């Protein structure tokens, strides 16, 4: 089993703590979804190969552009996440996430994940976003935004569901194992 | 970590260390309050943990054993006693507050009111004087250990199979050198996520509220003074590459 590590990147509100709390339990937390997540190491085994992922956060690391780059070393591969909920999430993508990633991670591959896509069908989201002259993000323009930015692949998940979650850890894993 | 602490904070939550006839007799907006201090006080438990398996296993396991030029375990584990010795303060502050707060006859159902005074004391004055020159030096030094630890680990037999051999048991999964300089390093930017989700929960007394509005500017304070006095060392770098920064 090689070791591989994985940093998950996106604005405050794109539910990256989320995603990674309910991959490493399998579950959406029943009684307290924690705070803060601090690191963990699957082990997951994709296309017969066997890898122990460690998984890194960066929540809390948005306004200190000293101490976030700390978190980039040796990373194999990148989640850049935002959430269909917020096309503002969306919109920091290419021209702040893209470029500082590129920078200090040259030659990962990155996975565009479009996060909280149980919403997309929200009847609240839909109120409260056309306040805005907004609207959930389509999956086109996170397919998009993917092209756009060079990215691996694009991805959607519902780290409330479940669904897609996954998916998008053993497609990393895939990815981090890539020449 | 102690037994007694382990044991104090093995649930997934307070609503689940608590019995539940205690549980029952508050308000749910307690709970929730309750819920996240647990988790503060749980997750510094686990940061001094990881600060005791860097001094103990690691860097006394390193000198007891190894043969590394003078100079090289201090580069691999820089700050280190007194990041122990900051965290493991407050730590034992924090754990203080529980105590106190225990029902007579019970060593698990207690409710903590007044954190907010506790970290006003820790990120304020000398000790906050203290973590932001502690850490300050050890961000900078964050780049340097993890290439002086690759380094040897790759040209150096017996430092691999030292590493090897301590990271073995399966309670070190998560805790390899590189991961230990990481959750330290990552450990003061949880502090405000924390604190703020306290606070939502703190508005029943008007003066917590207020203690706890305190704590988050101060900790942010503090955080802006460390990420504003990080640059990074480099072994070999000379003083034209730093005077041209
Ligand atoms: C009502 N619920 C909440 O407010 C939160 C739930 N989680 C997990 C949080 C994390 C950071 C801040 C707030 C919350
Ligand atoms: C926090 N970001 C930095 O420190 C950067 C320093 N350079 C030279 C960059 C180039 C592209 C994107 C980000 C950076
Ligand atoms: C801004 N630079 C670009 O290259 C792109 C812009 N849009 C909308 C794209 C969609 C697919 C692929 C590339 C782009
Ligand atoms: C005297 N030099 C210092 O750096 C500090 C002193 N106090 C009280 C601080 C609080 C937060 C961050 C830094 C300091």
């Amino acid at each position: 089993a090689i070791r591989k590590k994985l940093v998950i990147v996106g604005d405050g509100a794109c539910g990256k703590t989320c995603l990674l709390i309910v991959f490493s339990k399998d579950q959406f937390p029943e009684v307290y979804v924690p705070t803060v997540f601090e690191n963990y190491v699957a082990d997951i085994e994709v296309d017969g190969k066997q890898v122990e992922l460690a998984l890194w956060d960066t929540a809390g690391q948005e306004d200190y552009d000293r101490l976030r780059p700390l978190s980039y070393p040796d990373t194999d591969v990148i989640l850049m996440c935002f959430s269909i909920d917020s096309p503002d999430s969306l919109e920091n993508i290419p021209e702040k996430w893209t470029p500082e990633v590129k920078h200090f991670c040259p030659n990962v591959p990155i996975i565009l994940v479009g996060n909280k896509k149980d919403l997309r069908n929200d009847e609240h989201t839909r109120r409260e976003l056309a306040k805005m002259k907004q609207e959930p993000v389509k999956p086109e323009e996170g397919r998009d935004m993917a092209n756009r930015i060079g990215a691996f692949g694009y991805m959607e998940c519902s780290a409330k569901t479940k669904d897609g979650v996954r998916e998008v850890f053993e497609m990393a894993t895939r990815a981090a194992l890539q020449a | 970590s102690m037994e007694m602490d382990e044991k104090d904070f093995a649930a997934d939550s307070w609503s689940l260390a608590v019995d539940s006839s205690f549980l029952q007799q508050h308000k749910k907006e307690v709970m929730k309050q309750q819920d996240v201090i647990y988790e503060l006080i749980q997750t510094e438990l686990h940061h001094v943990r990881t600060l005791k398996i860097m001094t103990r296993l690691f860097r006394t396991g390193m000198l007891e054993e190894l043969h590394l030029e003078p100079g090289v375990v201090q580069g691999l584990f820089p700050c280190v006693d007194e990041l122990s010795d900051i965290h493991t303060r407050f730590l034992s502050q924090l754990l203080e507050r529980r105590r106190q707060a225990l029902c007579p006859g019970s060593t698990r159902n207690f409710v903590i009111h007044r954190l907010g005074d506790l970290l006003i004391s820790q990120f304020s004055g000398p000790s906050a004087e203290q973590m932001c020159k502690t850490y300050s030096e050890f961000c900078s030094r964050h780049s340097k250990a993890l290439k002086l630890y690759k380094e040897l680990y790759a040209r150096d037999k017996r430092f691999q199979q030292f590493i090897r051999k301590v990271t073995r048991p399966a309670v070190l999964k998560r805790h390899g050198v590189q991961e230990c300089i990481l959750l330290v390093t990552q450990r003061i930017t949880k502090y405000p996520l924390l604190i703020s989700r306290i606070l939502q929960h703190s508005h029943g007394i008007e003066e917590e509220r207020q203690d706890l509005t305190t704590a988050l500017g101060l900790v942010k304070e503090l955080l802006s003074n460390v990420d504003e006095g990080i640059y990074q060392l480099e072994k070999g770098a000379r003083l034209q590459e730093i005077y041209n920064r």
